């Protein structure tokens, strides 16, 4: 059960961690939304960095959490140089995919996905 | 413990006397090269595969049949043991036929893979090769004995597995062919094995001869459901298509045999599918809607009912999962009238306890039996592999074995005690020698077929039988372990359906009519058109549309056996689960889901939505149906007997005739095997 | 020391960065694949094997060829015994089904059952 | 409305069920005699605690707990299944 | 080939084509085998 | 055995397993196997914790001068619970010879990078961390270098199927190239090409 | 000798047509369905059968090498003629 921590020590510093990257992307969601020309609101970015924070928040284990951090970092790096393109930020936005169904009734209808 | 001590290749190893060079071989870990010695199969000795040398000895010995002896060491991989390997192996090929390419047993031959991993890599053999014309056995087993490299197993599976005794060798020398000898048709229940034990390709499947390559084949393991023996098969499909069913290994079932019927079950399977829902019209005729409306149309016919209106029919091939599924979907209507096409009677015990109508020792529990007392059944054609493990220990135990009804052909030697069921009466009086056969044996076992049962009078006779089995249990010499009173059963989904609570034979139904029927795959025809009121509403829910499908007014297609993750439960209470190997044709969903989807569609929503739900819901009304591959022993016995005593039933003097008496009426039995082009002609060699 | 303690269950779901539906929706199967009947060699049952269950295949409407959608479809992973299997199955949050190796009866062959004298081990043909 | 049927699940083994296991040695023959048509499937296994199930009108199910009971607290036990009815 | 003519078969064209690719004689791919799987057809009769 | 078989040194196998000796007898405290190949290449087993104070020695003793880095690689074996071998490759010119350096670390586990020692791994283990998920402790510029930029997941574990997730396609609709989930019109057909039989005698494990 | 199904498409040697009600068909408008007109079976149905003087025979399928790797024909039967695996062509004997 012994094992080598990578930057955080305990739990409060790989939050700090977290909350640090939050800081981050929000600060740089309007300059992403102006320097790209990506057609959607400041609050549409703002609340889709919300939403994968959120999705990712199961997590208690502190080089889990500490690797999460790292490759948000390694997505801030790649964002706040212009490496990505229009399509790399509008992946995350899914606007080609239709809305799949969920309840048992639709998925039942369309196919044997259990 | 008299274990002495051998060496493999300089390692120390201790085994029982008796045990073979290649045993201790394969105990070491090395499994010695072989064509002609099987596990299952008598010692033939005849390839000289297996020469080993044994160190400090000049000359090589036959590790398949000799037997080993104190401090000898086996140089499993010296020079001459490899000289004699090549050797071997040139003689073998010199005369083989180059049918590669051809074959069908090409990527999937013993002799290939031995010849590269053994043998020599070029042919010094600069004359002609022998041609051996071919035969015919059967419209089962393609026949090339060009291939053939006379390792004798075909004789020894026909003489001592099989018990037929009409293959042979024929001839002398380099002119010797293993055939019959005449225009004879080979024709078993366990034929089809043989094609399983060829190391060459001289037989092969004919229905699967010319279609596919292993290599290019996925394996998918599941459960055969044709019979309640409960077979673990391997499905090997191709793009989404199922090509061949092959047995797989497990010592207490199926040790590595199936019956012909799981073997050619598979192109019948692929016919005369229900692949959408079909609603009736204005004027009658079947036609095709989509899932909506024929579900809508259900629902509504469906909650015009409260109580005793609605029933439910089980086929043969039906999980358990559908069936808790329809069974919690009817007890929300409230209603308990579910009945299961064969009849088992309730009168006494019934089905509360689970030991009265089990196999209740094992299917293995024959090794260790003597005396095996068959009441009613034609074991043959019921169970097969049941009789291929009655005929081991008949074989290797010394059985005892005897039948109460027709004298059918059971493949070796019985007491034919008579077919009057009043001999069961003198069982359990003393007034038959039998009886104190059956009092000076050890471990005896009474079998009772599903067959006698499902006459007028079934209750009497398990009534007879049950008492003859506790009479022997508690006054002859039986320790309490050993279990005596056992049941065969014909129906992999019978077992299931009684263990979840149904209510065996259909008299339910014939008691008081409802207004609406469910059929779970009932083609057997239980009830008809003439036994129901003037407007029924029947619903059938199967893959095959065979008898229920044209008198249904709504049709849901569903899924088989091969198409579905679905928890089967044999005939000794063992609960196994297939896997899904093709997904099923066009619209037809899987029992349950379609179960589901109805309770959901009319406000009486069942608390399960994917599989592991259900199986939770099993294991919360029956544990041991979630328990699998393990078998669990079922007490009482007395209670049972002493239920089963108060109503005194009336026999009846007619001879007890199984409904399988030969070959012929094997081949037809459920939806699968009546839809079958290589079962319809099967029927027609075997009756012309 | 340069050492702390963690005493949490390893969950590597969120790193793997395979999508939600293929972590909690799949059924892995953890078992020892069965010989081939048509062959006698035992190599190929000798470890563990962990797969995945069958989506659909259906066919293309240019020539019929096996069109599927699942990306596991063809995913075979080998484990030398059981628990390193397992751990690895929960390490990714996959629930599994697991099926105990079948090993074969050691049988007692004997040549001289063939030629008893008041047994019924007497073989017809040789 | 009424009870449709009874369910028994118990172990073979463990002595937790042994009271349970006891009622089936003593008083559950003329229990079958005492009600012709209330289906009192017993169910044993090998691990499992022993449970009740009481199965009502309508789909209704009732769970009872019947781990370390003996012979006169598990007849109490059915007999108040058996009394309630509803 | 005028001195070393190819050898006469029964099956070899009498006549060569160009290139057909834009023409109303190209080729379109098809499958070759029939249906796999048959379908249940309902019975014509009454079901009174 | 002298036209089709391979020509067998045993001076080089000796000065190998002599110079193994003498590696294993400079560094016990992280060292922990040694071992010579039939073809006569050797290989130090170490520990993680002593990636770098071993390699600097093979990089500045005058009895070993492993001056190049050859190749850097990582190998996934998913039946330990250390899954990723990370292999170092070393080449002496001053006594023309090649060394190969291996050791393991799982996904959690931080491994001390090379940087400081050999300057060509400042690219070769970031692809590592690019294709596995092995991470690297003080690098200096650690970015993924082969996939997408916005890949999820590392694609050379043997978890990871052989065709990705997500497949690109343009779409008129938004007049983009956007990502889809994988549907392929032909499923990769997976062949069993295993023979059943024994392969190298040699090569035999001890059973259970 | 080419079967007409008669929604107007030819059949091919395997036995596909697409029936009338077929979508599929119409990857076959303003176009032509290519099938080839030489029927293998309907070729190797008139190739004659060969007399030889021996119980069994030879084949390589003519040209030595560049034929079908050669395989030896039993003529033991009087019934049905020995056809060969891989070229389709029968011998029998004169007796
Ligand atoms: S039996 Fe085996 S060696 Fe003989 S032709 Fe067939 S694949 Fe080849
Ligand atoms: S046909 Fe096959 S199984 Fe039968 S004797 Fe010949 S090689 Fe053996
Ligand atoms: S395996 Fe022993 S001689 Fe055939
Ligand atoms: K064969
Ligand atoms: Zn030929």
């Amino acid at each position: 059960t012994s094992v080598k921590p990578i930057f955080s020590r305990d739990m409060n510093e790989a939050k700090r961690r977290v909350r640090e990257l939050y800081r981050a992307w929000y600060r740089e969601v309007p300059n992403t939304v102006h320097l790209f020309q990506l057609d959607i609101s400041v609050k549409q970015g703002r609340d889709k960095v919300r939403e994968m924070f959120k999705k990712n928040a199961h997590v208690t284990d502190p080089r889990v959490v500490d690797l999460l951090v790292i490759k948000g970092k390694m997505e801030l790096e790649e964002t706040i140089n212009v490496w990505k393109q229009r399509t790399h930020v509008m992946r995350f936005f899914h606007e080609t995919e239709a809305p799949r169904p969920k309840d048992f009734l639709s998925k039942f209808y369309v196919g044997h996905d259990p | 413990s008299n274990l002495i001590e051998v060496f493999v290749d300089g390692q120390s190893v201790m085994v029982e006397p008796g045990t073979t060079v290649l045993q201790a071989c394969e105990k070491v870990g090395m499994q010695i090269p072989r064509f002609c010695y099987h596990e299952r199969l008598s010692v033939a000795g005849n390839c000289r595969m297996c020469l080993v040398e044994i160190e400090k000895a000049p000359k090589v010995v036959a590790a398949c049949a000799m037997p080993v002896m104190k401090g000898w060491n086996i140089l499993t991989n010296s020079e001459k043991t490899k000289k004699a390997r090549e050797g071997v192996m040139e003689f073998l090929l010199a005369n083989h036929p180059l049918d590669c390419p051809i074959c069908d047993q090409g990527g999937e031959c013993d002799l290939q893979d031995q010849s590269m991993m053994f043998g020599s890599d070029r042919s010094r053999f600069l004359e002609g090769k022998r041609a051996v014309e071919d035969k015919n056995i059967g419209p089962l087993v393609k026949t090339i004995m060009t291939r053939c490299i006379q390792c004798t197993r075909c004789i020894r599976f026909a003489s001592e597995i099989a018990g037929v005794d009409d293959l042979g060798t024929t001839g002398r020398g380099n002119d010797m062919q293993v055939g019959t000898y005449i225009e004879k048709m080979f024709m078993s229940e366990l034929s089809g094995n043989i094609i399983d034990i060829c190391p060459v390709g001289a037989l092969t499947s004919k229905p699967y001869a010319f279609t596919a390559r292993p290599w290019e084949t996925r394996k998918t393991e599941s459960i055969d459901v044709m019979d309640a023996v409960g077979s673990n098969i391997v499905v090997s499909t191709r793009t989404g298509e199922v090509m061949r069913i092959l047995p797989r290994m497990h010592e207490d079932i199926n040790e590595e045999w199936i019956s012909d019927k799981t073997r050619f079950a598979y192109d019948g399977l692929k016919r005369q599918r229900l692949t959408e829902p079909m609603v009736r019209n204005e004027k009658g005729l079947l036609t095709h809607t989509t899932w909506e409306d024929a579900l809508s149309r259900v629902a509504g016919m469906l909650q015009s009912c409260q109580g005793n209106d609605v029933a439910a029919i089980a086929g043969g091939l039906v999980d358990a999962e559908a069936l808790i599924a329809l069974k919690d979907l009817l007890n929300r209507v409230d209603s308990d009238t579910l009945c299961t096409e064969e009849v088992f009677p309730t009168a006494g015990a019934g089905t509360d306890l689970r030991s009265n109508y089990l196999l209740n020792t094992t299917i293995a529990g024959v090794e260790e039996a003597d005396v095996v007392l068959l009441v009613g059944t034609n074991p043959r054609f019921e169970a097969p592999l049941f009789n291929a493990r009655i005929r081991k220990s008949w074989l290797h135990n010394d059985l005892k074995v005897a039948l109460i009804g027709s004298p059918v052909d059971l493949t070796y030697r019985y007491d034919h005690l008579g077919d009057s069921p009043k001999i069961l009466q003198d069982i359990a009086s003393g007034s038959h020698p039998f009886s104190q056969v059956l009092q000076e044996a050890k471990k005896p076992m009474v079998v009772l077929g599903s067959s006698a049962l499902q006459r007028n009078d079934g209750a009497a006779i398990l009534a007879a039988v049950s008492n003859i089995a506790q009479k022997i249990r508690t006054s002859s010499g039986v320790t309490g372990d050993w279990k005596v009173m056992n049941i065969l059963h014909r129906i992999a989904s019978q077992v299931a359906a009684l263990d979840l609570g149904y209510k065996p034979g259909v008299e339910a139904i014939r008691k008081n009519p409802p207004k609406m029927l469910f059929l779970l795959g009932a083609d057997g025809g239980c009830v008809t058109r003439q036994d129901l009121p003037k407007d029924c509403f029947i619903v059938y829910q199967g893959h095959h549309g065979d008898v229920g499908a044209p008198i249904a007014d709504v049709i849901l297609p569903g899924a088989a056996y091969t198409e579905k993750s679905a928890t089967y439960v044999n005939t000794e209470g063992r609960a196994q689960q297939t896997k899904v190997a093709v997904m099923p044709p066009g619209l037809a969903r899987e029992d349950w889901k379609i179960i589901r989807a109805l309770s959901e569609i009319a406000g009486m929503t069942l608390p399960y939505d994917t599989l592991d739900q259900v199986r939770n819901r099993l294991e919360e009304v029956s544990p041991n149906l979630v328990r699998y591959d393990d078998v669990e022993g079922a007490n009482y016995f007395q209670q049972a007997s002493e239920l089963s005593k108060l109503v005194n039933q009336q026999l009846l003097a007619d001879p007890l005739v199984p409904p399988q008496l030969t070959i012929k009426d094997f081949y037809m039995t459920d939806s699968i095997s009546r839809a079958s082009q290589t079962m319809a002609k099967c029927v027609k060699a075997v009756t012309e | 020391t340069q050492l702390i303690t963690v005493d949490e269950k390893l969950d590597i779901t969120t790193l793997t960065g395979v999508p939600e539906e293929h972590i909690k929706t799949r059924k892995a199967r953890i078992f020892v694949p069965a010989r081939n009947n048509m062959q006698s060699g035992v190599n190929n049952t000798k470890k563990w094997k962990m797969e995945f269950d069958t989506r659909e295949r259906w066919e293309n409407p240019l020539m019929g060829w096996a069109s599927t959608a699942d990306p596991l479809s063809n995913l075979v992973l080998t484990f030398s015994t059981k628990e390193d299997a397992i751990a690895f199955a929960e390490k990714n949050g996959w629930s599994y089904d697991v099926e105990e190796r079948k090993v074969p009866k050691p049988k007692s062959k004997s040549y001289g059952a063939n030629f008893s004298w008041n047994k019924r081990t007497r073989v017809s043909t040789k | 409305l009424g009870l449709r049927e009874i369910r028994i699940h118990l172990c073979q083994r463990s002595p937790g069920s042994q009271g349970v296991r006891d009622f089936i040695e003593k008083r559950y023959v003329e229990l079958k005699k005492a009600n012709p048509d209330l289906p009192i499937l017993i169910r044993e296994c090998s691990d499992v605690q022993p449970k009740l199930w009481a199965r009502y009108a309508f789909g209704q199910e009732k769970n009872v707990s019947l781990n370390n009971f003996s012979a006169d607290q598990v007849t109490r036990a059915l007999e108040n299944v058996l009394s309630s009815k509803a | 080939p005028t001195v070393k003519p190819p050898t006469a078969r029964k099956f070899i064209w009498t006549n060569h084509k160009f290139n057909l690719s834009g023409t109303p004689q190209q080729y379109v791919p098809y499958s070759t085998t029939r249906k796999k799987i048959q379908e249940w057809v309902p019975p014509s009769t009454p079901y009174k | 055995t002298r036209p089709t078989v391979r020509p067998r040194n045993d001076v080089a196998h000796k000065q190998l397993s002599a110079f193994g000796e003498y590696v294993a007898e400079i560094l016990p405290k992280y060292v922990q196997q040694v071992q010579v190949s039939c073809f006569s290449e050797l290989e130090i087993c170490i520990h993680p914790d002593g990636v770098i104070p071993v390699l600097t020695f093979l990089r500045d003793h005058s009895n070993a001068q492993f001056k190049s880095l050859a190749d850097l690689t990582a190998v996934d074996i998913p039946t330990r619970q250390n899954r990723f071998e990370i292999v170092y490759n070393l080449l002496s010119l001053r006594f023309n010879s090649r060394i190969r350096v291996k050791t393991y670390t799982d996904e959690l586990t931080p491994v001390e990078s090379s940087v400081s020692v050999y300057k060509a791994a400042n690219w070769y283990e970031r692809e590592i961390w690019d294709m596995f998920g092995v991470f690297f402790a003080n690098h200096p510029d650690l970015r993924r270098i082969l996939t997408d930029y916005g890949f999820e997941g590392h694609p050379f574990r043997k978890d990871f199927p052989l065709s990705g997730y997500v497949e690109l396609r343009y779409d008129d609709e938004v007049k983009r190239v956007v990502a889809e989930p994988v549907e392929l019109a032909q499923e990769f057909r997976k062949f069993d090409l295993n023979s059943p039989w024994e392969a190298f005698p040699a090569y035999r494990q001890p059973p259970e | 000798g080419v079967r007409t199904s008669p929604t107007g498409e030819k059949v091919t040697h395997t036995g596909q047509v697409y029936d009338d009600e077929d979508y599929r068909r119409v990857r076959f408008v303003g176009r032509q369905k290519e099938v080839n007109e030489n029927f293998a079976i309907d070729l190797i149905a008139e190739q004659p059968v060969s007399q030889v003087g021996s119980r069994v025979i030879s084949c390589d399928g003519g040209g030595g090498a560049l034929g079908h790797p050669r395989v030896y024909i039993n003529l033991d039967k009087e019934t049905k003629t020995g056809t060969c695996g891989y070229c389709g062509l029968q011998f029998r004997q004169q007796h």
